[PDB]
């Protein structure tokens, strides 16, 4: 819906101002890193049925309260919507790390995901535990520091992509919280 | 009355001149969603008969009726040919939309606003955004009724979910296009013993729906949900929320107080001599007319007008910008403070006795039709 | 849930009438056959330890491959969640025979066991290999009446056509 | 039509499925069933020409103001038309209790009955008189089993309930 | 649509005569052997995922002209087509042995049946050997001479619905070609 | 869809002609019997019900085969059908007695009545004397030789209109046979 | 809005999937492109005073009959309203150089030119009449380089197009 492009025409749009040259050279620097942001994006949809499969079972193995009956994830039914529950917020935080800004997942996915989440009973308290396990693996990614699987790229800085999907997988945090 | 095999009429797209029927009813969707495995089975053309068929369209396409013997016979008009083979069900309600049997309770007694969301709780069974109202408010305007119900029923969104032979219900399936989408379409659709008649005015949906933020309520959203999926959450917990907008949702309690129009006032201790707090924001609505002999004039207090929060946003934010170069050329001042303020003398008009005058000083700048 | 009786109190709810004569008939059946599936049931709660220990490490002599490291079960205590796993299944089959119908074992242990066992890699192949060694060790003599062994076996073979 | 067998089939064809263990324990329903109702079918095939005759009159013997000229009953040979216009039920009901549900009374007897009797201007009330005659007249020693008058009294009514 | 007990009031219908002991006692030795029949559906269901992707590998295994690229049985979507399409055959034949007379099958499943097959580019000529196997496999079952899977059973005869799903089974056999 | 009053439009469409001083006087002579028209239609609608009641029992009474078993008026929903069915012939008759024309139901009713009623098992030979007693009804009353119902009127001649509604009438049996 | 990069998430999001390595690939051409529209937006924003002054007048020495009094240029104010009119296109002009797509042209000047432009009678022609002005004077040497002048001028034309 917006990217990182149209994201300066709006703040562009308010002042009604011409886009120049005085904030050009931070979009063409966006440019700059065309292919680091473009095998990040890669790098994380290579590895996410590994990905969702292993930070869900991660939130399990630590909170055993919800395989206990009466839980969450106790039945068959139930797991199988969470790991695709899961699925989803790995789907939206991968467009917008695409996308370059938190525009896609924000009206899509997490304008109404609190109150949908409290009104099916939902333990919010453990989806923020569900997805810090995937903040945790998708900066292990495109740092290259995944211990089970590493990946083969050019060599150089990847560290101020590695702060940016950190910053989405917080904004799925704070709207849940 | 058309012809005993019709897959399409109108001719609307090109290809439907040659399209088949379909020869047995279309699959259901092929996401997960955990939520349709509680809900009932739904009903098609070719697994059930006419005392079943007639029964949900009537609880989906009708909302809940209660349509009499003598009542729609434009309803028994175009269910005649439905058993006759002589339409589909999904031309079937079209021929029930265009009606005026689902004109008589929908279209004037509802309002313009609303007409469109039962539309989306009937036909399709969902409830809009705001762009699908926005392209549908404007068939309203310019083309009418027809091509309206046009949009829903030859619409690929139909035709994918139901087809040609399954009726219209409300379709779960887990991964939807909006997280809203999926909130926004339970909260349209409660189960059963309810209906749209009473509520004459919605005011809920019409406001979750008409702006794109501000997601409803998460106990308008608990009610309809099925069950083993609802429980343990509605013993006594949630259930006085239940109810306690049960109470708000019927006699639809207009929500500018507490859903959107959300104004911080002060406390009621901090003004006190402007007191009697259902009193407090209250002005004449004055209204002149002088026309004739016959033309009345105005006066009825009005209701605590708030402060809309947009026109102070139009205002004070696209305007008002002069925030442009204030050192105003400081003369080594003793302007003893506040500078430059003319007296303002202002005589309050001489009419002969019993008027008098004030004065007033202020700070005066000259104004922007005063340069030339 | 899916009993004999919620289907002929829907679908007299979905036609919109009352419980005519048919729909009364089919809770007679329920008569004659409570006799034979409930003592089954309690057959089962007083034997489920036995029938979960030395007849759930058939798949483990049949699937001695997925002990290995790498794979589905790894160390000790999922193997100790995978006895947990079969016999929840056996509850549900207890939960069935006290129904009648198919009902809880549908969206409780079937309706999401394709998207959690792939997604979790877990191969169905080797919970069917535990289901039908359960299933072919019935006899009349032994474990219960002649008819109860009809339909103990016939919701069994029921998860195994889920499953597979 | 609408029987036990086709609620069960056809519940389980909507939800897409096999016939279940829920649904092959309706069917056992009809074992029980089809000794009570079967003897009352032919106890009402050999005795329909009694059951008309006497108890076709008992709606004149209540109702002798339609025997009036301008009303239902103008001739003869209307009132011969009235004792085949209440054979069929008799006929009807008969019907229903070789099926065992209700299937051959609904849209042979019942569905736009509502819309003959009104516009040719049939009294209703005179219809559910006679019908009403035969259904207090039933007992155990003389007329059938004491479970077969049971399920004849059953579907009669079900004729009552809806034509008024 | 029509049960075995609705077959006899139709053919009342057509006379309008009430239905009495000259036929009634034919419809009696329809329950004479209800739990022979009752068993027999029991014996189909049982081990009816197997009895499908036998009958369609069957078939594969014989004309091997469809596993052939422009085949009708190539692709990986329409063998999951013709292992679902050979399961509402088995799934509506289970009704009519169920219901006693094959017209629940006849309008729902084989009305339309033929000139779908055709429009759509579906070999008739093995569709006929498909549903071939599932007629001797059937009547394997429920006679009980299935040589890799023995049922228990009460002893007696079941010939009579022997004779009577091989008689469903060419009844979509003569819809297809 | 088309009037009397836009019947002559179309007329003068296809000549792109201006309606002139030839013809709005064969116009005014339809507005000069205006109230003619319009209590003869209020004289159908009038007795309605027992119109078609008695139209349908009479074609009942002349040939009584379709109250046998396998007619195809036997059963009580066909009866409550037939007396539907003649009635919407009613409802689009009247339509064109105000309309002036037989447009609004050739194209809403009979485009399409024939081959619905072969289809089905319709006999159109009865259908022929069904819709023939509903049109010596429907001169009975619009020139009040009515024997049992006499309705007051102004005197005057309604020999025209008698002769439009057996112009409309016609066109129902031509498009059914 | 509607750019390269929101027209392959979308579509991605509409099939619910992953972004695959055809959305990357789009993507991809955004290095390529972006070295001419950058380049081709700065000289609009910083050139943007002198073609509104002599690409607004061609309009008016085009059609110099709107200027007459009862028409949609009255005073001066109007006519100072009119180079705000079409300041607003080159703004949006310049706001599709950057994005890359027809974003910002479609939902905030193309979707609703229809209604106002016909309601408050502004003729449509003479917007593109100072549009193709502006058109018809790229060159290689003077204004751009050779490659941001194709696409410069493909945006201009869709605003013709769009209005015609
Ligand atoms: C800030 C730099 C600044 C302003 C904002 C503006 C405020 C201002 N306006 C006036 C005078 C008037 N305003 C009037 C109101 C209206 N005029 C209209 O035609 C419309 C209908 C309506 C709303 C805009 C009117 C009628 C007047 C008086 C006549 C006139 O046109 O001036 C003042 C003057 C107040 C005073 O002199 O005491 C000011 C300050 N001017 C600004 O400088
Ligand atoms: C950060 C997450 C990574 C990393 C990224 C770098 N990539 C660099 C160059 C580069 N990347 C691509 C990937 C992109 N191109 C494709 O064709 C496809 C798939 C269709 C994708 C996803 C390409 C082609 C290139 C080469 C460009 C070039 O060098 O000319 C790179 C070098 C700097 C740069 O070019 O930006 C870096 C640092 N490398 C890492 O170590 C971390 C893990
Ligand atoms: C102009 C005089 C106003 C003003 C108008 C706007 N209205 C906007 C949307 C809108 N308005 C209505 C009410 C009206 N439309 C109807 O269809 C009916 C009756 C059935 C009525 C009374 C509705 C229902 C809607 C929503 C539908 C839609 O948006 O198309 C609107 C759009 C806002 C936006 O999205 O930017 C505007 C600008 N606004 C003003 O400032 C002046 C005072
Ligand atoms: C605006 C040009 C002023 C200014 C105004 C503010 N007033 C604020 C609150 C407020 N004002 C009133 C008086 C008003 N309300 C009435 O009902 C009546 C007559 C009966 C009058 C004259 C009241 C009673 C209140 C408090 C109640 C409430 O706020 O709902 C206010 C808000 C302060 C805050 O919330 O921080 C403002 C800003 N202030 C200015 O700077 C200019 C001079
Ligand atoms: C002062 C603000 C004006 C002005 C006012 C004058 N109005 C005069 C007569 C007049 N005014 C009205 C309209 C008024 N009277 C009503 O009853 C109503 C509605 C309820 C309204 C709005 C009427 C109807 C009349 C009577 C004659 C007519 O129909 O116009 C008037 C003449 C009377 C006098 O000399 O006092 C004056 C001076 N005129 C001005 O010059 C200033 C700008
Ligand atoms: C106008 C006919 C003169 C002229 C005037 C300018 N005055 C400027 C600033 C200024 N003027 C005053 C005096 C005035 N303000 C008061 O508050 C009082 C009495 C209480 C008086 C008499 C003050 C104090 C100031 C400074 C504060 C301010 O900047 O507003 C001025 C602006 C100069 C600048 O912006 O740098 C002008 C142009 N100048 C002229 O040429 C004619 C003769
Ligand atoms: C002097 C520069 C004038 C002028 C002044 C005179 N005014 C006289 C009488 C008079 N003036 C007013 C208006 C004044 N009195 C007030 O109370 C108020 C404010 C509320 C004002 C503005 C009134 C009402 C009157 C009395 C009217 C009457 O009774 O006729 C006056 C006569 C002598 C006196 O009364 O002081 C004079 C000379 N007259 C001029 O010719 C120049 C222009
Ligand atoms: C019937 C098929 C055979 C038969 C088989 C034998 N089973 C033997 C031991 C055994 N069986 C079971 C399962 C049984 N217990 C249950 O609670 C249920 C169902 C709920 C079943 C089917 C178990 C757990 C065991 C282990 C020891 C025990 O508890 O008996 C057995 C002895 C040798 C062996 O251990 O394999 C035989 C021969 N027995 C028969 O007589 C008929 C022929
Ligand atoms: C059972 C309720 C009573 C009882 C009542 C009596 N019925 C008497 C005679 C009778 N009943 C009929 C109709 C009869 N034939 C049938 O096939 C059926 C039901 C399917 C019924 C109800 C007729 C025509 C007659 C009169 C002559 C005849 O028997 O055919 C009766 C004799 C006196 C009278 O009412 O005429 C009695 C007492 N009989 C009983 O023993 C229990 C108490
Ligand atoms: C024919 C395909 C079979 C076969 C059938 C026989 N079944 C006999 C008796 C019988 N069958 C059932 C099964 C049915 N009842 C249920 O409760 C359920 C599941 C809920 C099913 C599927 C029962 C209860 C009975 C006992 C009835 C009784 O004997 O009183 C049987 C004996 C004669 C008869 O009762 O008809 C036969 C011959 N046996 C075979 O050998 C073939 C393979
Ligand atoms: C012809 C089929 C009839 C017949 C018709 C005549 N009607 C004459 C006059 C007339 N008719 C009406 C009826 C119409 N007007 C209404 O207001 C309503 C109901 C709301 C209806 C249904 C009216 C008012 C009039 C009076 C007009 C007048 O005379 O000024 C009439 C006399 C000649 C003429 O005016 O056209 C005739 C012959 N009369 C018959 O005998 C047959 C049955
Ligand atoms: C009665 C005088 C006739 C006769 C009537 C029957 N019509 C039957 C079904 C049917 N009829 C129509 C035509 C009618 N319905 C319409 O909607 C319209 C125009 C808008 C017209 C003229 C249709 C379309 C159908 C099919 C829909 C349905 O079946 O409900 C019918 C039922 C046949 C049956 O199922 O047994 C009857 C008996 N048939 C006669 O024999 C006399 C001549
Ligand atoms: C290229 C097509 C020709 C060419 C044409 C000439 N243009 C002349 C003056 C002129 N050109 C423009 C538009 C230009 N400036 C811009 O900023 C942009 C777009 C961002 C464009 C297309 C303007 C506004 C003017 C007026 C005066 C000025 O600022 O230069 C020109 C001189 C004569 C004249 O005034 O027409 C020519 C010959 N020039 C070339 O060399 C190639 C052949
Ligand atoms: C065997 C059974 C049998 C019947 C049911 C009737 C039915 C019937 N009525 C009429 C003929 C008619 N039917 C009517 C109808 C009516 N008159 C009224 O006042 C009422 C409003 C309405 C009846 C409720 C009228 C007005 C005529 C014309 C002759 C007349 O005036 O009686 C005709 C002949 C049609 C014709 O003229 O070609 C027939 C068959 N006749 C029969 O032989």
């Amino acid at each position: 819906m917006l990217d990182a492009f149209s994201r300066v025409v709006v703040n562009s749009d308010a002042k009604a101002a011409y886009v120049g040259g005085s904030d050009l050279q931070a979009l063409k620097s966006f440019i700059a890193d065309g292919n680091k942001r473009l095998d990040a994006v890669n790098s994380i949809v290579s590895n996410a049925s590994c990905m969702v499969s292993d930070a869900v079972s991660g939130m399990i193995c630590e909170n055993p309260g919800l395989i206990s009956p009466g839980g969450n994830c106790y039945t068959n039914r139930r797991m199988a919507a969470c790991l695709r529950d899961g699925e989803i917020i790995l789907r939206y935080v991968s467009y917008a790390l695409l996308a370059g800004d938190a525009s896609v997942l924000e009206d899509r996915c997490l304008n109404g995901l609190k109150e949908t989440y409290i009104a099916l009973g939902v333990p919010t308290n453990s989806s923020i535990r569900a997805v810090s396990i995937m903040k945790a693996q998708a900066v292990a990614f495109i740092t290259n520091t995944a211990t089970e699987r590493k990946m083969s790229f050019a060599a150089g800085d990847c560290t101020s992509l590695a702060s940016e999907v950190a910053s989405y997988f917080d904004r799925v945090g704070a709207a849940i919280s | 009355l058309t012809l005993p095999g019709t897959a399409e009429t109108n001719l609307a797209v090109p290809s439907n001149a040659v399209r088949k029927v379909q020869p047995y009813p279309i699959a259901k969707p092929p996401s997960y969603s955990s939520v349709d495995s509680l809900r009932p089975a739904r009903v098609s053309r070719m697994d059930a008969d006419w005392a079943t068929i007639y029964e949900q369209v009537r609880r989906q396409v009708m909302g809940n009726a209660y349509v009499m013997e003598g009542e729609a016979p434009d309803i028994d008009v175009a269910f005649s040919q439905l058993k006759g083979g002589n339409l589909t069900v999904r031309e079937f309600v079209r021929a029930v939309g265009k009606s005026a049997s689902y004109r008589t309770r929908f279209m004037e007694a509802k309002s313009s606003y609303n007409f469109v969301l039962l539309n989306f709780k009937h036909f399709l069974g969902r409830a809009p955004t705001q762009e699908e109202v926005s392209t549908h408010i404007q068939i309203l305007a310019t083309s009418g009724l027809e091509a309206e119900i046009d949009s829903y029923i030859d619409s690929d969104e139909y035709k994918a979910l139901f087809g040609d032979h399954v009726v219209p219900y409300v379709v779960y399936r887990g991964t939807y296009l909006s997280s809203e989408r999926f909130n926004r379409m339970v909260k349209a659709n409660p189960g059963g013993a309810t209906s749209d008649k009473a509520k004459s005015n919605l005011n809920m949906i019409a406001t979750v729906a008409a702006d794109l933020p501000t997601d409803a309520i998460d106990v308008m959203r608990g009610l309809p949900s099925p069950i083993t999926s609802e429980t343990l959450a509605f013993g006594t917990a949630y259930y006085w929320a239940k109810v306690e907008k049960e109470a708000s949702e019927g006699r639809s309690a207009s929500p500018i107080g507490e859903k959107i129009g959300k104004f911080d006032h002060a406390p009621i201790s901090t003004y006190t001599s402007l007191c009697s707090y259902d009193k407090v924001n209250k002005a004449p609505q004055i209204s002149v007319t002088n026309v004739g002999s016959d033309e009345h004039s105005y006066v009825s207090v009005t209701s605590k007008y708030i402060a809309p929060d947009m026109a102070a946003a139009a205002q004070m934010l696209a305007d008002c910008q002069k925030y442009k170069a204030g050192g105003n050329a400081p003369t080594g001042k003793w302007m003893k403070y506040y500078p430059g303020t003319t007296v303002n003398m202002a005589p309050y008009i001489s009419l002969n006795d019993t008027g008098s005058d004030s004065s007033r000083t202020v700070s005066v700048t000259l104004d922007k039709v005063k340069i030339s | 849930m899916k009993s004999v009786i919620t289907t002929v109190v829907s679908a007299a709810d979905a036609a919109g009438r009352f419980p005519s004569n048919s729909d009364l008939e089919s809770i007679q059946g329920n008569i004659q056959r409570s006799a034979a599936r409930l003592e089954a049931a309690e057959k089962l709660a007083g034997n489920h330890e036995a029938v979960v220990k030395e007849a759930g490490d058939a798949c483990f002599a049949k699937y001695a491959y997925l002990k290995n490291p790498g794979e589905a079960g790894e160390n000790q205590e999922k193997i100790n969640k995978c006895y947990r796993d079969v016999d929840h299944y056996m509850r549900l089959v207890n939960y069935c025979l006290v129904v009648g119908g198919t009902g809880p074992l549908d969206e409780w242990g079937i309706a999401g066991a394709r998207e959690v066992y792939r997604t979790l890699n877990l191969p169905t192949s080797a919970y069917v290999a535990s289901i039908a060694y359960t299933r072919d060790r019935l006899c009349v003599p032994r474990d219960m009446s002649a008819q109860a062994g009809v339909e103990f076996s016939a919701y069994l073979d029921y998860l195994i056509n889920a499953l597979s």
